[PDB]
RNA sequence: AAACUUUCAACAACGGAUCUCUUGGUUCUGGCAUCGAUGAAGAACGCAGCGAAAUGCGAUAAGUAAUGUGAAUUGCAGAAUUCCGUGAAUCAUCGAAUCUUUGAACG
RNA sequence: UGAGCCCGGGUCGAACGGCCUCUAGUGCAGAUCUUGGUGGUAGUAGCAAAUACUUCAAUGAGAACUUGAAGGACCGAAGUG
RNA sequence: GAGACCGAUAGCGCACAAGUAGAGUGAUCGAAAGAUGAAAAGCACUUUGAAAAGAGGGUUAAAUAGCACGUGAAAUUGUUGA
């Protein structure tokens, strides 16, 4: 077979001869992205996963990125 | 050279090449029969 | 089998460590005797896991408070105790550096500032 | 709900089956064969059908059915033996007879007033 | 939306086949495969004169 | 084959865990539209 | 195996002659700890493990 | 008419909020009115319902039936009142779900938090009544 | 005469059209400016008493700390809360933490 | 006249209509039209080769293709191992 | 925050465990699928049946609403009558 598992994207799209992922381009630092496939762009765009930290950012902005504890806290 | 296939029976509504193993094929129907009659009438009118 | 955050705050380091050890030993014992007749013992084990989490949180918070007191008046601080903000917010010019102005501009503003005025109708 | 709504439910005994894995055509033909008869005669006839002693006529759904002498019981030449349809009709008839016994009716004087076979969603 | 009905890859099967000469979705493992698209007369397709 | 890795074995275990059926108390939970595993 | 032996000795006071470990299909580890002849497996299981 | 731009007059958003509100917002929604004597005693019209309250169902199939609130079930916006029950087929008894807007509070469960709630409501009502009067 | 073919009607089937509803879409408008080596976006594996998925979370694992509210969660089970209280909650807010394997991914 | 409009009987449950203007994604038998559903053909064609199965007993609501015993066959170490 | 917009074949592919199920070696392709009831009050008990289910009985305003669930057209089919 010419495609095994890529570690970066989790799909069976890693060529074993060329050693390059056909979906994201694992060896290369950048993730494979082309503007003739808006469907692929929106399939792997930000927001399709978990958002561990980018989801917590906006509340911190709303409060003003303040540091400390409320006065009188135990 | 080219093989003509009627789009009927097992050959009706097929995406691509039928089971007839041949280098070059052409599918036919009554709609293109009328197409061909119109084309031939236009050719005769031109001549 | 629930510990209280206020009691843990009041207690010091050695008592917190002893309590954590007691909770962990109790957790092992209850798991081994729970594998058969997992019931209200499941309830106790859930409460006890939450208690262990509470004690660990209290210990970490007290250690961080001591470390902040230690680094109160030092130029460099660990990245853990440093403020997070965002990357751009950390890379912006400080307030002093951004408000710093040339001496000629300072003189011009000192001697010819924007004046208050009104124009009649 | 039942199609025949003109029969009072206090004097009659009813049975029903839904989504049965049998042939609709064969079941219709054999139900029409047993239509209008006494319960005991219908049961005996259906058991004979299973035993290949008597056969149901093929009247409407009768494509290329071979002839058999038993068909002369119906004035036809084309008759057949739908064993599985007969078995399910026997099951429903026994259920209805049990219902009639529960209600207290005289089982020896009961006739099949209504019988109907409809099509179920196809599998 | 200007992208309503354009978000598919369909091509006409051809002229010689005994099927309507309409763009049909490629594939082969779902209901949408082989179905008409890009037409005002087709389900899940465009509408005539999209409102601007 | 017989020769494999602990990671692929764990992925196989997760495959069975996903190919486990649905619980009846999940079915009985209020506001539930789940009938069968898809 | 070294950590399993150390944990068994330190916590539940069990002396083990040997330990054999495998990884179950579900992903958990199973350890067979064969004990010294001096101790009794039935007695230890009844007392410390609560198993009949 | 709605004036402030923060407020929404949209059916879709209103129903999303009502049906996806958390437990505290559900409590505030499931607030219930007070009896007449309690009104002239506390200068308070309504209060969020709780488990210690005794109410009188005034709307529904149960015309004028009193009882002590046994459980408030915030997930489906119903409360359970003592002895307003129905038997299942098996004979096992199950409570009926009666709405707080349909119950009327007769005797109130007094504690420090609810006394503070009543004090705040009374303070606001009396301040505005004085402002309107003079 | 019956059966069969066809017609009309009632009931019953098949099927999901019409009417009604909408925690959805689509378009316009307004305030604001905020990802990442202090490890982002994405992928993976685990975590509930009883969960497969969606969701949440990370061995402190459907979560901890702090503040606020004030007496729940709920499908079942088992515990609560003394209610004249630092205090329930699949609660809200959120300024402290925990944060497994990869991934710009860095012995 | 007509496209159509109105009433009665049954079913059903939550919104709807007349009039004057405004507005438009506004009227269908066809497009080998799109999607979905349903027919006749029709209980029709058809359900292959590997020679081959048989008797009793047990299980079971139900036994040619479930099992035990016996008989007859087969792969024939280059296997139906 | 709204609209002389669309109202489940419409409106985004996605009102739902939808970029999911599934197809391709791969780049990629990509669906279908909403509604019982005010409240589950989701049919106790009896009987037939191997069971699935059926018939009594019962809940509800309604089972001509039984989780193949609002209303339930035509194509097509069964019974009855002419
Ligand atoms: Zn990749």
């Amino acid at each position: 077979k010419t495609h095994g598992l890529c570690r970066r994207c989790g799909r069976r799209s890693l060529h074993n001869q060329k050693k390059v992922c056909a979906s994201c381009g694992y060896p290369a630092a950048k993730t494979r992205k082309y503007n003739w496939s808006e469907k692929a762009k929106r399939r792997k765009v930000t927001g399709t996963g978990r958002m561990r930290y980018l989801s917590t950012v906006p509340r911190r902005f709303k409060n003003g990125f303040r540091t400390g504890v409320p006065k009188g806290a135990r | 050279q080219v093989k003509v296939v009627k789009a009927t029976g097992a050959n009706r509504g097929i995406k691509g090449r039928p089971k007839g193993v041949k280098g070059r094929y052409k599918m036919v129907d009554g709609r293109m029969k009328k197409e061909m009659r119109a084309l031939k009438r236009l050719a005769k009118k031109k001549r | 089998g629930k510990v209280k955050a206020g009691q843990l705050w009041s207690k010091n380091k050695e008592e917190l460590t002893k309590i954590l050890g007691e909770l962990k030993t109790e957790l092992s014992q209850l798991r081994i005797q729970k594998i058969s007749s997992s019931g209200a013992k499941l309830n106790k084990i859930h409460d006890l896991r939450k208690s262990i989490a509470r004690v660990l949180t209290v210990i970490n918070a007290k250690q961080r408070a001591q470390l902040r007191l230690f680094y109160k008046n030092k130029k460099y601080l660990p990245l853990d105790l440093r403020p997070k903000l965002t990357r751009a917010l950390r890379r912006r010019l400080s307030k002093e550096d951004a408000s710093r102005v040339l001496e000629k501009t300072k003189k011009r503003l000192t001697h010819f500032p924007q004046r208050k005025y009104a124009v009649k109708a | 709900r039942y199609a025949a709504t003109e029969i009072a439910p206090t004097k009659s005994a009813r049975a029903r089956g839904s989504y049965l894995r049998v042939s609709f055509k064969n079941t219709r033909e054999t139900a029409q064969a047993i239509n209008g008869w006494k319960l005991q005669r219908a049961l005996t006839f259906l058991q004979n059908v299973i035993d290949k002693k008597e056969a149901v006529p093929m009247r409407r759904y009768a494509g290329s059915t071979g002839r058999t002498a038993q068909g002369k019981q119906w004035g036809v030449s084309r008759a057949r033996w739908p064993v599985k349809s007969a078995q399910f009709l026997i099951g429903l008839l026994k259920n209805a007879e049990a219902n009639a016994d529960a209600k207290g009716l005289d089982t020896g004087n009961l006739i099949i007033k209504h019988i109907q076979v409809n099509q179920a969603p196809k599998q | 939306s200007e992208k309503a009905g354009h978000q598919t890859s369909a091509e006409s099967w051809g002229t010689g086949r005994a099927v309507a000469r309409i763009p049909r979705v490629s594939g082969g493992g779902t209901h949408r495969a082989g179905q008409g698209a890009f037409g005002n007369m087709c389900r899940s397709g465009r509408m005539f004169a999209p409102t601007k | 084959p017989s020769h494999k890795t602990f990671r692929i074995k764990q992925k196989l275990a997760k495959a069975q865990k996903q190919n486990r059926p649905i619980p009846q108390w999940i079915r009985l939970r209020t506001g539930n539209t789940i009938r069968y595993n898809a | 195996k070294a950590q399993i032996k150390q944990a068994l000795k330190k916590l539940y006071d069990i002396d083990t002659v040997k330990i054999n470990t495998l990884i179950r299909p579900d992903g958990t580890k199973k350890a067979f700890a064969r004990l010294t002849p001096d101790v009794d497996a039935l007695d230890i299981a009844a007392t410390k493990l609560g198993l009949v | 008419m709605k004036v402030r731009p923060t407020v929404s007059s949209s059916r879709r958003k209103a129903r999303k909020a009502h049906f996806s509100a958390p437990s505290s917002v559900r409590r505030v929604i499931m607030s219930a009115p007070l009896s007449k004597e309690l009104r002239e005693k506390y200068n308070v019209r309504s209060i969020p319902i709780r488990k210690g309250d005794e109410v009188q169902i005034v709307r529904g199939a149960h015309k004028d039936k009193e009882g002590k609130v046994t459980s408030v079930y915030r997930l489906k916006y119903v409360i359970h009142v003592e002895r307003v029950t129905r038997e299942k087929a098996t004979g096992q008894t199950v409570p009926i779900g009666i709405h707080p807007s349909n119950v009327v509070i007769t005797k109130l469960h007094l504690d420090k938090d609810r006394e503070n709630i009543l004090a705040r409501i009374k303070a606001g009502r009396e301040q505005v009544a004085k402002a309107k009067g003079k």
